[PDB]
RNA sequence: UGUGCGAAAGGGUCCUGUAAGCAGUAGAGUAGCCUUGUUGUUACGAUCUGCUGAGGGUAAGCCCUCCUUCGCCUAGAUUUC
RNA sequence: UAAGGGAAGUCGGCAAAAUAGAUCCGUAACUUCGGGAAAAGGAUUGGCUCUAAGGGUUGG
């Protein structure tokens, strides 16, 4: 029912995923949990993060990761020849006024 | 048994809740929790801590003068037990609770009356300073509406108003960055 | 969870539920003291193998009050209605 | 600075309260009881120089007149002017009262 | 009985009686403006 | 294929302690302009007051939610008298 | 870090805790008169708005 190419906006609660983590490892683990969230949501093991999303995670240092982050994950077709995975997810940070109080939404193709 | 009240903050103290301090002058201080007990040991004034009923009374944010607040007292003269008196007392307790709740809501509204006027004035000032951030049609959309109005013999201002309605209904957030194409 | 001297109509479940368990909606057994297990764990209740020798076994229990305050912190209220009555009107109450 | 700030909140380091200070100011019998609780020969300056507001003994009249210009004494004066927190204020805060007939 | 008499007196006097499209529009437009300001601040914080 | 699982969200329950911003004949005093003082006035000014038990957090080993949204599903591989 | 107690610990207060900058009051025995001495024991310290003192040049 859902096509291969599809983009949805999610709110990731990074607070419960980074609870109790070592301070020098909070932001790299946050990057890894963003990749894991995208893989669980879209079924794609190939997850590519935007550098602006990386800046948003690392904005307040290695241990000042935001509690919530509003992301857009776009499952797209891998057109490169000799690719093991035919699909991949691209994750971007979304400019919203407040990441709280938002549901999962589907981005219009246009 | 009975329900006591916290000396420091005023919350209901139930059995086995909190801790009591016995002083050598003969006064006892019941605290509902370690927060109140530790603030008391740090010599903080409850009247200056904004989460306490003492502060709320001193600021006038609790309803202090009312007819419904005269029914509960420390009765130091006992009354011989009477079943009819106890049942009519229980009915009185229910009715007093309901009346007190409605009067408290009226008191809160009288505290919070002026908010609408203040917010409206602030909104007017903000809109007057920032008229240019109000939603606007695209230039391409305006051109397409103009040519469609020329084709159909319709009102371009009308088409602009329903297009403003559509872009008001459809809210789209913008994402940072964008994927770089691989070679 | 109501007694003959405390006429508040209430169930055994605390405010916010039992921590890490949930709400008790079935018949429950109240046991003096502590039991070997943890929360969520299956308990086996057994009859005593012998006739008892103590007066504590022959005592009749008269409960006056059961605590139903929240165990997720320093709960001071037995019911949500009591919490509303103590606190008063909130900002979200007028906003709703 | 506070001497040994780590164990300041212990019961064995406890200071006199402001309501007791108000009672000592209004009634000399209460202050006399508090002073009979102590031993005069072991007091700073033999107990002759005492600040009721700060509930504190000093070694000399110069030292007492000295602390009176300082801000701890002035904060004690400000707190006494505002009034100490007591059980009747605590009772009025919840709107409770005593019926004695 | 005195409390009930006072209560019916207050209900008669309107103690419990509870009470603009232009105001609603100006408030909605102000909320839109505040949202745009938040988005501008977020772009600045990103860059 | 369910009283399902997951991600959000709403409600609750707790923790802290009253957010940003705006306003105020609150504010020790100081300096200008003139009615030369009659909150004279305007300006700055720790702090105080109101909007505001508000703002923030809340499972990571808290609770509830067929009836608030979105997604997932009857696989794949290996072995067995 | 730790309630209450405060060396009961240990061969032994080992280790730790406590003290600490600056301003002011004050400072014993002994002494080779130089010291002891920061002896000891005390009072205080933020922010803001002010006030006062401490200079140079020019002008009759
Ligand atoms: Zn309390």
């Amino acid at each position: 029912a859902i096509a291969d190419v599809v983009a949805r906006e999610y709110t990731i609660h990074l607070h419960k995923r980074l609870h109790g983590v070592t301070f020098k490892k909070r932001a790299p683990r946050a990057i890894k949990e963003i990749k894991k969230f995208a893989q669980k949501a879209m079924g794609t093991s190939d997850v590519r993060l935007d550098p602006q999303l990386n800046k948003k995670v690392w904005e307040q240092g290695i241990k000042g990761v935001p509690f919530r982050i509003r992301v857009r994950i776009s499952r797209r077709r891998n057109d490169e020849e000799g690719a093991k995975e035919k699909l991949y997810s691209y994750v971007q940070a979304v400019n919203v006024k407040n990441p709280k109080g938002l549901l999962t939404s589907v981005v219009e193709e246009e | 048994m009975r329900i006591e009240n916290c000396f420091f903050c005023g919350r209901p103290a139930w059995p086995s809740k909190g801790i009591t301090f016995m002083r050598n002058d003969g006064k006892a201080f019941r605290f509902c929790r370690s927060k109140c007990h530790k603030n008391f040991k740090m010599k903080r004034n409850p009247r200056k801590l904004k989460w306490t009923k003492a502060y709320r009374k001193n600021a006038g944010k609790e309803m202090v003068v009312d007819s419904t607040l005269q029914f509960a007292a420390r009765r130091n003269v006992p009354v011989r037990y009477n079943r009819e008196l106890w049942q009519k007392t229980l009915k009185a307790m229910e009715r007093i609770s309901e009346i007190r709740a409605r009067r408290e809501r009226v008191f809160y509204k009288k505290r919070m009356a002026g908010k609408r006027a203040r917010e409206v004035a602030a909104a007017r000032k903000l809109v007057a300073e920032n008229e240019h951030l109000l939603p606007r049609l695209r230039g391409s959309e305006k051109r397409r509406l103009a040519e469609l109005a020329a084709e159909r013999g319709v009102d371009v201002e009308e088409l602009e108003r329903e297009e403003l309605a559509k872009l008001a209904s459809k809210k789209k957030s913008k994402a940072f960055g964008g994927e770089v194409r691989r070679v | 969870a109501s007694t003959e001297t405390d006429l508040t109509k209430k169930k055994i479940t605390p405010m916010g539920g039992f921590v890490r368990y949930g709400e008790v909606n079935n018949d429950y057994v109240m046991i003096k003291g502590s039991v070997p297990g943890v929360k969520k764990r299956i308990m086996t209740l057994r009859k005593s193998l012998f006739t008892h020798t103590s007066r504590k076994a022959l005592e009749k229990v008269e409960l006056k009050w059961i605590d139903t305050s929240s165990e997720f912190g320093h709960g001071a209220f037995q019911t949500a209605a009591e919490k509303k009555q103590f606190m008063g009107t909130l900002k979200k109450d007028l906003q709703t | 600075g506070v001497f040994a700030k780590r164990t300041m909140t212990k019961t064995r380091r406890r200071l006199r309260d402001l309501d007791q200070i108000e009672r000592d100011l209004r009634s000399p019998r209460h202050l006399q009881q508090y002073k009979e609780t102590k031993a005069a020969e072991d007091l700073p300056g033999l107990g002759l120089y005492y600040c009721i507001e700060c509930a504190k003994w000093f070694e000399s009249e110069t030292s007492l007149v000295g602390h009176r210009k300082g801000k701890p004494h002035k904060r004690r004066l400000k707190q006494l002017k505002e009034g100490a927190y007591t059980h009747e204020e605590a009772m009025a805060a919840i709107g409770y009262r005593i019926d004695n007939g | 009985q005195a409390l009930e008499e006072e209560e019916e007196r207050l209900e008669k006097e309107g103690f419990y009686d509870e009470d603009d499209e232009e105001e609603e529009e100006i408030l909605q437009k102000a909320e839109y403006i505040r949202e745009q300001h938040a988005l501008i601040r977020n772009e600045a914080k990103m860059r």
